[PDB]
């Protein structure tokens, strides 16, 4: 927010994970979506590497 | 184990060791139409200090 109300000068996280858990961040996407180069239907699957 | 803020694990997933999936019948299945629950037991554990 913008003011304090007195000297703490610090913000409060809801989820304190370690730096051992990290979030992959994907790019490099040109508006290319997912099930445009691959086809799925309502019910199918895909396999990762 | 798995601490607060972490994903839990899994049980008996189909990989190289696993084992078979556990089995309800139908009368196990109609008791738990309604409101009984079920009950996890551990027997003993095996450790170290």
């Amino acid at each position: 927010n913008v003011g304090y109300q007195n000297g703490f000068t610090a913000n409060v996280t809801t989820n304190y994970s370690h730096t051992t858990d990290n979030s992959t961040a994907v790019q490099d996407s040109n508006g290319e979506s997912w099930n445009t180069g691959l086809s799925i239907n309502k019910g199918e699957s895909a396999y990762i590497n | 184990y798995p601490k607060k803020g972490l994903s839990p694990l899994a049980l008996n997933t189909m990989d190289q060791f696993s084992s078979r999936l556990i089995p309800i019948n139908y009368d196990q299945l109609k008791k738990l139409d309604a409101g009984k629950q079920i009950k996890l037991e551990t027997t003993q554990v095996s450790g170290n200090f």
